[PDB]
């Protein structure tokens, strides 16, 4: 009879979503409602998993329930894993007529903020001239990826870079700037003297892009200016 | 008044786009939907040679469009970036893509032509021929049945094997040869999809 079919509508793929990096035991599927029943006295059915590669995915054929199967292991979507979905087959066996129908089940993992922001050096150094006027670019150097790069996707992914206030220089938030933030390259804001200060160390803060401000992470840099002369 | 950034807030940027792969050809699968604070002028876009190749944008409205038919046999998930832009800084966000299955597949023969030769005195039950064929959509829309088409009262056909059986003494005198037709079906409740084949059936 109609026993393996879904029992359901809708489509015949069963399509989730899931954070990456679920606890063991996320019900994947509360229900695959497929028509049947694998238990009891007299089963119409057989159902087990094909494709589950990795064993990510377990079965309880009874309750027709599928789980996250992560003890001892992350479910992990950013390098080096790249886990951004799960493709599983729930094999059903129609035990009366033979007849042998696929489910596909479809798990999409979704990125979460979990990494902060990485700089390509411990710090990073200018040399100015103490006639560069102001307005002019003095520092470039986290163009590339030799400045912060975080290895989320997407906007917790991307980075932004804002001069801090530095109690052990105050002056150096002054006489720096970075107008876009997304390229965090450095301006002189003010006239520089050499017969008053030589070093300036101007404290960047480079933070990821995520949706919410409070889920943000930042991680900080010193750029050390010297004049020349 | 530093420049304020704007930002997508389509709810499928936070769990994913299901799409048909029967949705037309120029048909609209959604519309990007942007704020900025500022209130400038957004200019929407889409990135990735993959992506670019299945949708276009309408720059001022953010409609989606369709430049090609999805496949869900081919390709079932795609990652699309697409972008928003004031003119002063450039947006990105992923949405990941999911193609939904239609019912689009017959069943496909293998191994054919289909021939068999068996001697008068072959027993009742006794298997003689298998069949097959198979079909690449999802579930039941993938799950083949066969049958003859009409049923013969001297050859039975397993509907989910495709094994072929004796289930009436034969009579080279009377029948020397039959030529039945098997249908391959697949399930699918609304639209099922079916195919014929033919076997021979030569006695001795
Ligand atoms: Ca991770
Ligand atoms: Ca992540
Ligand atoms: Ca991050
Ligand atoms: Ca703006
Ligand atoms: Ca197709
Ligand atoms: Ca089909
Ligand atoms: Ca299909
Ligand atoms: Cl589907």
């Amino acid at each position: 009879d109609d026993d393996c079919k879904l029992a359901r509508g809708g489509p015949p793929a069963t399509i989730v979503a899931i954070d990456e990096e679920s606890r063991n035991g996320t019900i994947l599927v509360d229900n695959m409602l497929i028509k049947g029943t694998a238990g009891g006295p007299d089963p119409t059915i057989e159902l087990s998993l094909k494709d589950n590669v990795d064993y990510w995915v377990l079965l309880d054929p009874v309750k027709q329930m599928l789980f996250l199967n992560s003890t001892g292991r992350v479910l992990d979507r950013d390098p080096p894993m790249n886990i951004h979905s799960i493709v599983v087959q729930v094999q059903c066996v129609n035990k009366k007529v033979g007849t042998v129908i696929y489910h596909e089940v479809r798990i999409v993992v979704r990125d979460r903020n979990d990494n902060s922001p990485t700089f390509k050096h411990e710090s990073y150094y200018a040399t100015v001239n103490e006639l560069t006027p102001v307005g002019t670019t003095i520092f470039t150097g986290f163009s590339g990826d030799n400045g912060a790069t975080d290895i989320d996707d997407g906007p917790n992914g991307q980075i932004e870079y804002v001069i801090q206030y530095n109690p052990e220089d105050p002056t150096s938030n002054d006489t720096f700037e970075i107008p876009l933030m997304l390229t965090g390259n450095v301006v002189l804001r003010k006239r520089l003297n050499y017969e008053d200060k030589t070093r300036y160390y101007v404290i960047i803060q480079a933070n990821d892009r995520a949706q919410n401000l409070n889920e943000r992470r930042t991680t900080t840099t010193t750029l050390t200016v010297d004049l020349e002369h | 008044q530093v420049n304020r950034l704007p930002f997508f807030t389509n709810h499928f940027f936070d769990t994913y786009l299901l799409i048909s792969e029967d949705t037309p050809v120029g048909s609209s699968v959604t519309q990007l939907l942007a704020r900025d604070m500022d209130n400038d002028p957004l200019v929407f876009g889409v990135s990735g040679e993959e992506a670019s190749r299945f949708f276009a944008v309408e720059p001022d409205t953010g409609v989606v469009w369709l430049r090609q038919p999805l496949d869900r046999e081919t390709k079932s998930e795609f990652t699309v970036e697409f972008s928003v832009s004031d003119h002063q800084g450039v947006i990105t966000r992923k949405v990941n893509i999911q193609v939904g299955d239609v019912n689009d597949n017959a069943p496909t023969f293998h191994n054919q032509p289909y021939s068999v030769r068996i001697p008068e005195n072959t027993p009742v039950g006794t298997p003689i021929f298998i069949v097959n064929a198979t079909d690449p959509d999802l579930g039941a829309g993938g799950s083949v049945l066969y049958s003859f088409q009409p049923p013969s009262p001297f050859f039975a056909i397993d509907s989910a094997r495709g094994i072929v059986t004796v289930i009436q003494e034969l009579d080279y005198e009377v029948t020397q040869a039959y030529q039945l037709t098997v249908n391959a079906t697949d399930q699918d409740k609304t639209r099922p999809l079916s195919t014929l084949a033919n076997l021979a059936i030569i006695i001795t």
